[PDB]
């Protein structure tokens, strides 16, 4: 099958900037312009939510080229091909290190308030996404300037699935699992269906996202010309970044009510 | 009965209160505004001063 | 120099931040409630024309400040909305006493409040022994003061304390009824109401208020990561 | 209110001593010190300065590196440090209170002083040496520095200081036209920026002394020495 | 006999009201119709005073027009340099529930009080370099809602139990008390003079006292709620209200009665502060809708707005120079505009 196999490659990656593509870009672009307008309003939260949409609003520019195929028309400009795959790859591991230091931060904010106060300062805030941002921009180029100055390559993609899945996945499970703990007890005695179900969403869509391009990834490692495939796996990870807006900023109620404030007033 | 003297009171300051001169509003407002004439050019609030006499700025 | 005095605003500064992390790590909680209620002997027992008095305690190391506005006009229209941003308000009622009448409209009052539509309400329904003590005598109905409790019946959900007079549940819980009718019939989601029942020989109340706030600040912090 | 000195014993030349300032009566911590020493029979000179909180700290050039400024907030001591000790060094030490914000009026209080014995900058003077007068006259000292002191803030940062024949100099004017607190308004100050003078409307016997012109925008004049 | 004096008492209060309609011959508006308007007043937010932990309650201007006292619900004053966001003062205090301020003409003493109904006299210049309480005044039975300097020795206060008193700060005890008011007094403003003041109540009326006779001597009714500001026209022979009703009112003390009134049907929240400008043609009001509008106190039309603040803007008032007005709210900042 190479003629239908095509047919429904483009009908995947037509269904995706149908569905999902206007979904990521207006709501990444829209948290960002709300919670800018509101600066002197912004929680500590706000700031993680900014810089998420930061960087799924770069992610999912970047998968609009990946639709298509549009990546073949300069691949060889060596330059600029470098600097594409690197600016990709530090944005997806800050979306991944991002998600998964929210859920540390939620885990400290839901269960130690009273205790943990000296910590969740906005300066800290602020600390924080500027040290994500140097671990993602030193996790893609430690390794880029390794290999070229030593000689894709087999340690680079098994570092890659360690601290885009393994560590990440093992962090968020154990965060919410101990937050779902918490909230199960404090409304077993004194509304959190919401919050445990939006809890339960957040971990279901990462997994459902990104398992299976890292499985990709790890079965050509364990042994790119496999068509289908790839394009399969390249969607499943676009649309983390393009469901990201929905689950964790508009579908509770702060930030719409945060939305219509914006929308009366400017 | 303790409300007497709240009452005799009250009708005290009510007979200052009526026995107090008044005058028309129309020099009320004649007084008000030549105040408001005369004091113009001085409020830096209703006309900007040079940005150069800003203390501020 | 202008310098010197630059620095000394530094100086401040950093006095300033020194304070915030000294405010920001206190729960401060309004405690209200009629002369007739046991609010004294309940911040008397916090055993760690003034106008306010203001009493400190600590429970597994977190500060606790309790206000009681002792010298004020009966009215508090005005000098509430200070306590505006509290973590929580402390309602204090005799629920023995009946007074309970202006018990209810008071705390109408203060639930159905402008400035404190966010700030949860921990009711402390004091004196129980006293209301079970009158109803053990019978030598007064509740049901002349509050025509309701003629036909009520207490619920299935109860938790009776064990070796407790039937009726004496199904008057306490009747009072609890109503107070919790007031703040469920008026207000949702934006803060809450944590009846207890309670009296003035207990010891638990700083673990009820502990606990209480302890709930109050994660449905806070819920509300501020947009869980809820 | 009380700044008292120590040491001030005899040294050979290259040899170490330590002064100290004990102080009392006043809330030391957040006041800047200074050093000022006196030679034998001539006027004043700047040693050292420490700011509040020890934020900042300066020396004059014929000391930097040779002396060291510390002071002990906690027991409100302030310390000079010298290693070694020339000839030079010999003068009568002060030690100046002085606190900076707006309005505020640096220099006033000066230490009692001890005498240590042993065997480009602005430039400010004092045309005058000496100057005869009796009680009942108006007499003027004038004062010349090389920049003009008036700043672009407007202040023109011009002190004016009186040392009677055996105590340590007091604080008369402040910025060029404020009187010291205690100074009776006999007394009154004016300039151009760059040329200055010091008015006594009419004099006592208790105004004989020597007047010393100073700039904080530190070096002091030669002095005026009134006498009758 | 209290059904006799009661009829003398609506007997009075038909003439008074009855001699005040007399007096309406004319009205402001229509008088002002003809003089030019200011225009739209675009003012911009020229320093931030950032620091205080909580709500800003209230602020005063010194005399010199630079050094402002500046009062926080976490119990602290902060004296700024306005010119320079400098801290000259922060002066910790010991009731966290303060709800006013005041600066003294001489800048010598602040004074402040709040909910422990003692008015607590501050000495800032002092021989010791750190700020001292210098005296303690206690003797109201309510919280304490505003406090202005007659004087270094002078101090007139109103409290929440419904009476104002004026205190002799050397010995410490009131010279003299107002009574009269049926509800808590909201807001206190000094004449120019210094020989009369106003204060607003609860009740919804506003009195004028005589600080050395101790009684009232004309009381004004134009409001329907609570007044929570007032303020003293530069002239001194006309104040402006600001009450829950969400309008202002402006009264003449020689008319004995109302002269205009300001409000839009777009604005439903009350005023929290008022002040005019210095030429008095501007009446700026701060509003619970986090920000303040400005009014042409004689063409009564708004003719600007200051919003720039997060929370409600419960403090607001304009330097003696004229140059500046500062603007406090509960977002705990305070912003100087021009």
């Amino acid at each position: 099958s190479e003629h239908q196999q095509y047919v429904i490659g483009l009908f995947l990656s037509c269904l995706y900037t149908i569905f999902l593509f206007p979904i990521g870009f207006v709501g990444n672009i829209l948290i960002l312009v709300v919670n800018i307008s509101f600066r002197e309003k912004m929680t500590i939260p706000d700031l993680y939510f900014i810089n998420l949409a930061v960087a799924d609003l770069i992610l999912v520019a970047d998968s609009l080229i990946e639709v298509f195929n549009l990546h073949e028309r300069y691949y060889d400009i060596a330059v600029l091909c470098t600097f594409m795959s690197l600016f990709l790859q530090v944005n997806m591991y800050s979306s991944v290190f991002f998600l998964t230091w929210m859920s540390f931060d939620r885990y400290i904010a839901l269960a130690r308030a009273m205790r943990c106060s000296l910590f969740r300062t906005k300066h800290h805030a602020r600390l924080s996404c500027g040290l994500i941002w140097m671990a993602s921009v030193s996790a893609t180029l430690v390794p880029f300037t390794a290999v070229h100055l030593q000689h894709d390559v087999r340690e680079v993609q098994w570092l890659e699935v360690t601290l885009g899945f393994i560590v990440p996945f093992a962090i968020i499970g154990l965060c919410y699992s101990l937050i779902v703990r918490v909230l199960v007890r404090a409304h077993r005695h004194r509304r959190r269906q919401k919050a445990l179900r939006m809890i339960l969403a957040v971990v279901l869509v990462f997994f459902v996202c990104w398992l299976p391009e890292n499985v990709f990834i790890s079965v050509h490692l364990l042994q790119h010309a496999h068509p289908l495939t790839g394009h399969i796996v390249n969607l499943a990870a676009f649309s983390n970044s393009c469901l990201n807006p929905l689950i964790y900023s508009f579908l509770g109620e702060t930030f719409r009510d945060k939305l219509r404030l914006y929308i009366e007033q400017k | 009965t303790a409300s007497i003297a709240q009452a005799r009171k009250l009708v005290e300051q009510l007979k200052m209160e009526a026995n107090i001169d008044r005058i028309k509003v129309s020099k009320a407002a004649a007084d008000l505004m030549a105040y408001c004439e005369a004091h113009a050019k001085e409020d830096p609030l209703l006309t900007p001063v040079p940005a150069s006499e800003n203390p501020f700025r | 120099e202008d310098k010197a005095a630059v620095e000394r605003s530094k100086m401040i500064e950093k006095q300033l931040q020194k304070d915030k992390q000294v405010y920001r790590r206190t729960l401060r909680l309004l405690l209200l409630g009629a002369d007739n209620s046991g609010k004294s002997t309940i911040v008397k027992q916090m055993r760690i024309t003034s106008g306010i008095f203001e009493t400190k305690f600590q429970v597994d190391k977190v500060n606790f400040h309790m206000f009681d506005v002792g010298a004020q006009r009966d009215e508090r229209r005005k000098w509430i909305q200070c306590f505006n941003d509290v973590t929580a308000i402390i309602f204090v009622v005799d629920s023995s006493d009946n007074r309970l009448q202006e018990a209810l409209n008071d705390f109408d009052s203060i639930w159905n409040n402008r400035w404190l539509r966010t700030i949860s309400v921990i009711l402390f329904l004091n004196k129980q022994d006293l209301l079970a003590e009158k109803v053990l005598a019978g030598k007064s109905k509740i049901e002349d003061y509050f025509p309701e409790f003629a036909r009520y019946t207490t619920p299935e959900d109860a938790t009776p304390e064990p070796g407790e007079d039937p009726r004496v549940t199904r008057a306490k819980y009747f009072i609890r009824k109503e107070f919790v009718d007031i703040s469920t019939a008026s207000g949702d989601g934006r803060h809450i109401c944590y009846p207890h029942f309670t009296c003035a020989v207990d010891t638990e109340n700083a673990r009820r208020i502990f606990n209480d706030c302890k709930d109050i600040i994660l449905q806070m912090n819920l509300r501020e990561y947009n869980l809820v | 209110v009380q700044l008292v000195e120590s040491g001030g014993g005899l040294v050979q030349p290259g040899g170490s001593r330590k002064l100290s300032c004990s102080a009392s009566g006043f809330a030391f911590s957040s006041f800047g010190m200074h050093w000022v020493r006196q030679a034998p029979e001539k006027g004043l000179e700047w040693v050292a300065y420490i700011s509040s909180g020890s934020g900042t700290i300066y020396y004059a050039d014929t000391v930097k590196g040779r002396f060291t400024i510390s002071r002990d907030d906690p027991k409100n001591t302030l310390f000079l440090q010298m290693t070694s000790l020339r000839s030079e060094d010999t003068a009568m030490y002060y030690c100046v209170r002085s606190i900076y914000y707006y309005g505020s009026s640096p220099f006033d209080f000066w230490g009692q002083g001890t005498t240590l014995t042993v065997s480009s900058d602005i430039v400010m003077t004092q045309a005058t040496s000496s100057v005869p007068v009796t009680p009942g006259e108006s007499v003027s000292i004038s004062c010349r520095s090389s920049k003009s002191l008036l700043h672009s803030n407007g202040n023109t940062y011009l002190y004016w200081f009186l040392q009677r024949p055996g105590q340590s100099p007091q604080l008369l004017i402040y910025r060029m036209s404020n009187l010291a607190s205690g100074v009776p308004d006999r007394f009154s100050g004016s300039g151009s920026g760059t040329a200055f003078t010091l008015t006594i409307s009419r004099l006592e016997a208790e105004d004989v002394g020597v007047y010393y012109c100073m700039q904080h925008l530190l070096t002091f004049g030669a002095g005026t020495k009134l006498e009758l | 006999e209290l059904d006799q004096l009661r009829q003398e008492a609506e007997q009075l209060k038909n003439q008074i009201r009855d001699a005040r309609k007399a007096c309406a011959d004319a009205t402001l508006s229509q008088i002002t119709n003809n003089i030019d308007p200011v225009g739209r007043i675009q003012m911009r937010t020229r320093r931030t005073l950032r620091g205080h932990l909580a709500k800003i309650y209230a602020m005063h201007w010194g005399t010199d027009s630079r050094l402002l006292v500046s009062a926080s619900q976490d119990g602290k004053l902060i004296i700024w340099d306005s010119y320079t966001t400098n801290k000259v003062h922060a002066i910790p205090l010991r009731s966290s529930w303060v709800m006013t301020c005041a600066y003294a003409p001489s800048g010598n003493y602040v004074a402040c009080g709040g909910l422990d109904n003692i008015c607590s006299i501050y000495n800032l210049k002092t021989r010791e370099g750190n700020v001292r309480v210098s005296r303690e005044l206690a003797g109201h039975t309510g919280y304490l809602s505003c406090c202005r300097f007659l004087d270094d020795n002078q101090i007139v206060t109103s409290s929440g139990d419904t009476t104002c008193a004026l205190w002799d700060i050397e010995t410490g005890q009131q010279t003299t008390t107002f009574t009269g008011h049926t509800g808590d007094v909201m807001s206190l403003s000094l004449a120019p003079d210094t020989r009369l003041f106003v204060s607003g109540a609860c009740d919804a009326s506003a009195k004028l006292w005589d600080v050395r006779e101790g009684m009232c001597r004309q009381t004004f009714t134009g409001h329907e709620s609570d007044i929570n500001a007032i303020c003293f026209f530069p002239n001194g022979n006309a104040f402006a209200t600001g009450s829950d009703d969400a309008t202002c009112r402006l009264f003449d003390l020689r008319a004995d009665q109302e002269l205009m009134t300001y409000s839009h049907d777009n604005i439903i929240c009350g005023i929290t502060s008022v002040s005019f400008s210095k030429s008095g043609r501007l009446l700026l009001a701060g509003y619970d809708d986090f920000n303040c509008n400005v009014w042409d106190a004689l063409k009564a039309d708004r003719a600007g707005v200051l919003a720039g603040h997060d929370n409600r803007v419960s403090c607001l008032g304009v330097t003696d120079d004229g140059m500046a007005v500062a603007t406090g709210s509960w977002d705990s900042f305070l912003k100087i505009w021009n």
